[PDB]
């Protein structure tokens, strides 16, 4: 959060990752909100969480 | 003014705010205001 005073706020954070195996697109979400970052990869690629 | 600002900064970052009373539980202090708002006699808390 902007202007957050460190770890004073006792709230958990959840980050989700989505991948499309047919188009090569990887996206991320945080607390149910979208993010501007995205990635594109070539066919026949292996990925590890 | 610097001494006040440093004392105020540490308190405000520990989530303390302005209010009529000095309360440890509710995190309130009446001196959590600009040094310019203090009277000359009040400024003696720092100058003395």
């Amino acid at each position: 959060s902007p202007g957050q005073q460190g770890r004073i706020s006792h709230t958990d954070l959840v980050i989700g990752c989505l991948v499309d195996l047919a188009t090569g697109l990887m996206t991320f979400t945080a607390n149910g909100k979208e993010s501007n970052t995205f990635f594109q990869v070539e066919p026949n690629t292996k990925l590890f969480p | 003014e610097y001494t006040h600002e440093k004392w105020a900064f540490d308190k405000i970052q520990n989530n303390w705010s302005y209010g009529e009373n000095i309360d440890e539980e509710l995190k309130t202090h009446p001196m959590l205001r600009p040094y310019k708002t203090f009277s000359e006699k009040d400024k003696e808390i720092y100058r003395w």
